Formats: C-alpha cells, structure tokens, sequence
C-alpha cells in the first residue's frame, strides 16, 4: 500500500507545500495537516501530532522547528521505527538542525 | 543526514521566500489554497533494504499528476504561483530522503 | 458639465480623499524604509506619517503578518469611513469598488459550502471591504443551493449572477472559472456604469477600467497555457471592455505561446513597452510587476481633475498598492533578502 505526508506548521509553510502538491483528506474528511494559527493550543499540536503518528496513512510527519520545539516532549518520547518526523526552518523561524533529537545520539557526528 | 538537512535549510528559505512574492501580488490566496482541499498530487510508498542481514525501512517519493491547484491565481500573480509550487514541489522529495 | 452638480453633494468627500492623497509614501519614504534593519525600525519610521500608532496597544514581538493586518485596518476605516457619509451617485460608485472584494468573498462562502463546512468560520477570513449587511446566506449555510438562493435575495452581487452563472453552473464549474466569470460581468457593469456618468468620471475610468480588462486578458492567456481551460473558455472569460475588444481579444483567445501573447501587444503601444519592459529573466522586472507599475502609473492620472468619481477608485488601488508595497519591504528586511527589496510600486 502507499502512504501521504502530513504537516503541522504555520500558515505561510503550509501554503508552500499545499501548492507543492501535499494536501489529503482522509475518508473520515480530516485533512493531513494542521494550520497552527497563533490562537492555537498546545494540546490540539500535541494531538494532532499523537493523531498523525498512530494513523495508517500517514508515513512521515513534517513540524514547523519552533513548533517542534513547543511539541517537544512528544516529539521526543516518539520512538516508534517506522512513522519519520521532521523539524524544518521557516521565515520567522530557527535553523535545521536546532536541537536536532536524531543528531544528539551519533558519536561520529562533528 | 547532516548534509541533507544543510540542503534542506536553504531550499526552504528560498521557498519561504518566494511566498512573499505570490502574497505581494495574488493577495490573501493562501485562505483559497488552505481551505480548498481534496487528494494530494504527490504521495510516498515504504520500501526495504536487507544489507548485513538486518531489514532497513526507507521511503521513496511518486507522483499523481492531477494539480488541485491548477487554476489558482488565473486572474493576477499566477506567475508567481506557478514559481511557488515548483519551490516546495522540490523541497518535498529532499524531506523524504531525509525521513 | 460636471461643475452644475458635482460639488452639491460630492465637494466634501472630494477634499477628504484628497487629503488622504496627500498622506501616502513618497519615493523618499520608502528609500527611508529599505534603509531599516528590523520591525522595531519599520514601525518607527512609518509612526512619522498618516501610518501614526497603527501598531499601538499591540505585541513588542513584530511579525510581517501584524504589519500586513494593521496596514489594511487603516485602508478599511477610511474606506468604510468614505462609503458612510457619501450620498447616492458617489455611493453607488463607491459600491461598484467594493464589488471587487464581495465577489472573492463570495467564492471563499462558496467553496466552503461545497466542502460543507459553517460559513460562520469563513467570516473572520473575508476581506473587510466586502463584508455583507445582511446575513442569513452566513447563518443558513446549509447547502450550495440555499447558498445560491440565500446570495440572491441578500447580496447586491445577485444581478452579476443571473446575466452569467445559474445554480446548475455553481454546482459544475471550479470556483476560479466562477471568480473570473462574475469578474467578466463585474468590470463590464462597473465600465458601463463609468459610461453613463459621463464626462470627467468617465475620461478618468474608462482609460483604467479598459486597461484592467486588457490586463486580465493577457494575464488569463499566459496563465492559461498549462491548463485544462480551452480557447472557448478563454474567450468566455476576457473582459469585453478593453482597447483589445475588437480583435486582439479573439486574438488571445486562439493565442496558446507566449510570443503570440506579444504579437497582440504589439498593436497596442503602450502593450507592447510593457512586454518588450520584461523578459521575466533572473533579476528582471516580471510581467506581472509591470502591469501592477502600470495600473499605478494609471492611478496617479486620477488627482489630475478636480470633479470626479476616478480618484475614490485609483486611491483604493493606490493605498492597496501601498499595504502591498510596505508588506514586500517588511519581507526583505524581515528574511534579510534585500537583493529584491527595490521591487516595491513607487505610488504617488
């Protein structure tokens, strides 16, 4: 079977990858993503993601890094191998590799 | 993974970016594009390596060719729209590397 | 002509639109804007003008979409303002500006009632020059043809749908084919309109209204090419009113390349300046820049009368060329892209 992406991020990124051809609605309606408006709480980010995770179609999760870094707790008790998550930049944002949870564990790393 | 997080970051501001450029001349469209949503025109598939007798799970990126978006911004800034989707269009397939 | 009426009830409006003609940015200004290194700048440069406390009793933490919104509130008010104490030939006039922002309105309460969802969440997304009076098509919601019925019996938009869209066509046609279809009927009355006020309101309008039919007409054909939309379609949606009327718009409509595009600029002079005026290449001015350099150059023809209604409709697309201008000057500086910060519209 194949699997979709899915986002939780700010208005502006979620456009960018709306029109970059991401967005689905699952037969139940629900969409694949999550516009964080700045009224948003965390406990709809921390669903959602908690949603996003154990879903069937969803094979990767795309965070916002600032974001990722309010959801941090469930971002980094995930441990599951197979459902990918990823921390990405945006305009008002941090960089890539800000507190990166995966590059914390390597001993070859720089 | 370190090196492709360093492409991702720049792709993604330059996408970042050139947003601005779509709202300076389509307006508001991202309300248009956000609430007008059905099937997705790019998907991934799950797929294995065995090397050293261990199962490696990776993923692979596919296309659906149907644009959801197709006739946004016809009227003024499609220009730059058709810029935008092709931005994050491209940032899509480094992410699933990366996953 | 104008004189024996135009100041018996329009006198006041027109000195107040005046004076807020004279509160825009000059090119000095915005050559002190660019200059600028962060929000906290931008805020206190745009405080020494008509922008004055438009970012009062608001977050310290700045951000371009705060900027972007306290923008349009000022534009909004003084619009709203203008509208409330104009009297019906103006008011009529000002209404066919405010068209413009229903119709798109109208495609977002559309489109969430194809998707089922309430248009009460729709509300705080609707443009505040197109917010309705009357409601009960927002409060109903309950289907896209209640919508249709509710829209007609509510919405001064009604008259644009029964010449061009019926209920089976809503249920059919994508929402974009709808914005640029009651757009077609939209600028062809509102040209119609400027028609009948004759004299100075329609030397000032014709010159712009003909030129934005025109210009959906090039921009509808180059965006056309990669899509599913047929030269019929085409055809059903190039506004009738502009110097390409007669021929170059069948012309257009055939048209499916870029150089064809080009080869009906070339009848027309200034056409033809705007598109040998960009290749769209890497640095270039883009040919969409060159028409919104043009629709202001346009604009700026309007304060050179005294008597009529062509300065309420260039200052609306003057002051929204001014939020479009300092928000794309709040990007660069905000992301650091400078290297693109020069491409604001120099209004006046």
């Amino acid at each position: 079977r194949g699997k979709l992406i899915a986002v939780i991020g700010d208005e502006d990124t979620v456009t960018g990858f709306l029109l970059g051809g991401i967005g689905e609605l699952n037969k139940n309606r629900h969409p694949n993503f999550l516009v964080v408006e700045k009224d948003t709480t965390i406990n709809e980010i921390e669903d959602t993601f908690r949603q996003f995770l154990n879903r069937d179609d969803i094979g990767i999760i795309l965070i916002n890094q600032y974001i990722a870094e309010m959801v941090r707790h469930a971002l980094d008790a995930h441990q599951r191998s197979i459902p990918a998550v990823l921390e990405i930049p945006s305009k008002e944002h941090p960089y890539d590799a800000a507190k990166d949870s995966i590059l914390r564990r390597a001993k070859g790393m720089f | 993974i370190i090196e492709t997080k360093m492409l991702m970051g720049e792709v993604m501001r330059e996408a970042a970016f050139s947003l601005a450029e779509a709202k300076f001349t389509a307006g508001d469209f991202s309300t248009t594009v956000i609430q007008n949503v059905n099937k997705a025109q790019v998907k991934i598939r799950a797929k294995k390596d065995n090397v050293a007798g261990v199962t490696l799970p990776v993923f692979e990126h596919y296309h659906e060719g149907t644009d959801s978006y197709e006739l946004t911004g016809l009227a003024r800034g499609g220009e730059q729209l058709a810029k935008l989707k092709r931005n994050y269009a491209k940032a899509v397939e480094l992410l699933v590397e990366l996953a | 002509f104008p004189e024996l009426y135009f100041n018996v009830d329009n006198g006041y409006l027109e000195g107040l639109v005046r004076g807020l003609k004279a509160g825009v940015l000059s090119q000095a200004d915005y050559l002190n804007l660019v200059q600028c290194e962060t929000l906290e700048d931008l805020k206190l440069h745009l405080q020494s003008t008509d922008y004055g406390n438009f970012l009062a009793n608001e977050a310290s933490p700045l951000t371009v979409s705060v900027i972007d919104d306290k923008l349009k509130e000022k534009m909004v008010v003084e619009f709203r303002h203008m509208r409330n104490h104009a009297y019906e030939p103006l008011a009529s006039f000002l209404d066919f500006i405010t068209y413009s922002y229903m119709i798109d309105n109208v495609i977002l309460l559309i489109t969430g009632t194809l998707h089922q969802r309430s248009i009460a969440e729709l509300v705080p997304k609707c443009h505040p020059l197109g917010s309705f009076e009357q409601m009960e098509a927002v409060n109903i919601a309950q289907t896209p043809a209640e919508l249709y019925n509710a829209i007609l019996v509510d919405t001064p938009l009604a008259a644009f749908f029964q010449d061009c869209i019926s209920e089976q066509d809503l249920d059919e046609m994508n929402i974009e084919i709808i914005r640029n279809t009651l757009y077609k009927a939209y600028l062809e009355s509102f040209y119609k309109f400027c028609t009948l006020l004759g004299g100075t309101t329609a030397d000032a309008m014709c010159p712009i209204l003909e030129f934005e039919a025109d210009r959906r007409a090039f921009i509808i054909t180059i965006n056309s090419f990669g899509t599913e939309l047929s030269k019929e379609d085409r055809a059903k949606l190039f506004p009738h009113c502009g110097r390409l009327y007669p021929e170059g718009l069948a012309q257009l409509a055939r048209a499916d390349d870029y150089e064809q595009v080009k080869n009906v600029a070339d009848y027309y002079p200034e056409y033809k300046l705007l598109f040998e005026g960009a290749g769209s290449n890497p640095g270039d001015k883009t040919l969409e820049d060159r028409f919104f350099e043009h629709e202001v150059k346009l604009n700026k023809l309007a304060f050179l009368n005294q008597f009529h209604f062509g300065v309420f409709y260039a200052f609306v697309k003057l002051k929204e060329q001014e939020c479009r201008n300092i928000v794309w000057i709040a990007e660069c500086i905000a992301q650091r892209h400078r290297a693109k910060i020069d491409n604001y519209i120099p209004i006046f």
